[PDB]
């Protein structure tokens, strides 16, 4: 069984410099046969090799990216690290920290068998806001919800009683204001008995500002 | 991007499919090939590593060919939890680096037809206080993926301050999409009803709200 997770910064100001940390568990960089690789993904676009470090200090770093890009690790610790130097908009993306498996020989056998969550990273001059929660109320069921409004930049994350609560909970992605601010709305359908006795309360979680706000959503 | 995908390929159910991925000898030709599946909305995984070789866990149902200076996955016996983004991965000794194929959307037809079904939600009075009015219209569980939404306030149109999001795929292949009406706490207390249209294959229904 083998994780990966990946550390950064959400959002990065232009030509800044990215750097991103790898943490794994579950197997060694210290095997004759793994490597670490970081893919990143433009919103709706396709998969793009970064960088690879492997066990022996090899290196297959993206030729297009060379002079931006460098890697390093720390087998005994279980960490690698990635650095994108000068930042553009157009480098915002998703980044993913891999295992590279391969045979000895084979002749380029590598593939990546292993994924982190990957790390949404967003190069802007726009700066860090939170959102302002807002509760979303009113014959069989009944729908509750959450406004989460005004925020920069993603992600967001929303639970229901501290997570308790899954069912029937559908948190919709994010609208894109021309404020250059981003919103989104998490609902949950409740029975409509139920409100009289079981209490509602939506988490909204927003890192890249710290915030994390509790809000009661009654009538 | 040399490795040349198909943007989209489509499929009825039970029926195979197949996604080609075309590049030179530098790459594919000599190289091997590996194959990853990346549902809506989530990380990538892999189907297919050294041309042909399935992990464990992988259905059978998949498979890879290799043959010249292109590869191809084939889906056997397509279901709806197949639909997912496709990209291949393989070394290139000329280009001296590691490229993916652009990637290659998979749609899956059999599904039943879904109307939307949608939920309005007036201002609170939270955000009354603060002078501020939004009104939140949530469109969810449709099939095919295309709505349109419209705003009325009394009887007029809006246009001013409506943002729609575009259709997502959800966890169950349905789609999901969300509309917002932002206005001042004057705005919303000045007309009589506000109400979200939304207009999914041929008949229009409405949602409505007021003060």
């Amino acid at each position: 069984q083998v994780t990966l997770k990946e550390f950064g910064p959400a959002l990065v100001k232009p030509t800044q410099p990215l750097t991103l940390t790898c943490s794994f568990s579950g197997f060694s960089l210290r095997s004759s046969d793994t490597a670490v690789v970081w893919i990143r993904q433009p919103p709706g676009k396709a998969l793009e090799w970064l960088a690879a470090i492997y066990w022996d200090d090899v290196e297959h770093i993206n030729p297009s990216l060379k002079s931006r890009l460098s890697i390093s690790k720390d087998s005994p610790n279980s960490l690698v690290v990635l650095t994108m130097a000068n930042m553009d908009p157009v480098d915002t993306a998703t980044y993913y920290c891999g295992r590279v498996r391969f045979v000895s020989g084979g002749y380029y056998t590598d593939r990546i068998d292993s994924w982190g969550p990957g790390l949404l990273v967003t190069v802007s001059s726009a700066s860090t806001k939170g959102p302002s929660v807002f509760p979303l109320a009113p014959e069989s069921t009944a729908a509750l919800g959450c406004l989460v409004k005004d925020y920069f930049p993603e992600p967001v994350t929303v639970s229901w009683n501290s997570g308790s609560l899954t069912s029937g909970v559908h948190t919709f992605p994010a609208v894109l204001q021309s404020s250059g601010l981003y919103s989104l709305s998490s609902v949950v359908t409740v029975p409509s008995s139920s409100l009289g006795t079981q209490t509602y309360v939506c988490n909204v979680n927003h890192k890249p500002s710290n915030t994390k706000v509790d809000k009661r959503v009654e009538i | 991007s040399v490795l040349t995908q198909p943007p989209s390929v489509s499929g009825a159910p039970g029926q195979r499919v197949t996604i080609s991925c075309a590049g030179t000898k530098s790459n594919i030709g000599d190289c091997s090939v590996s194959w990853y599946q990346q549902l809506p909305g989530a990380t990538p995984r892999l189907l297919i590593y050294q041309n042909n070789n399935r992990p464990s866990g992988v259905s059978d149902r998949f498979s890879g060919s290799k043959s010249g200076t292109s590869a191809s996955l084939a889906i056997t016996g397509l279901q709806t939890e197949d639909e997912a983004d496709y990209f291949c991965l393989s070394y290139d000794t000329s280009f001296s680096g590691w490229r993916f194929g652009g990637g290659t959307r998979l749609t899956v037809l059999g599904q039943p037809k879904a109307s939307p079904t949608v939920t309005l939600f007036p201002p609170s009075s939270e955000e009354l206080q603060a002078n501020k009015a939004t009104l939140v219209c949530l469109i969810s569980d449709f099939y095919p993926g295309v709505v349109k939404v419209a705003w009325k306030a009394d009887g007029s149109a809006v246009n001013a301050g409506v943002e729609t999001t575009t259709p997502s795929k959800q966890s169950n292949n349905k789609y999901a999409a969300s509309s917002y009406l932002s206005l001042t706490s004057d705005q919303w207390k000045s007309h009589k009803s506000y109400s979200c249209q939304v207009t999914h294959e041929g008949s229009t229904v409405e949602k409505t709200v007021a003060p």
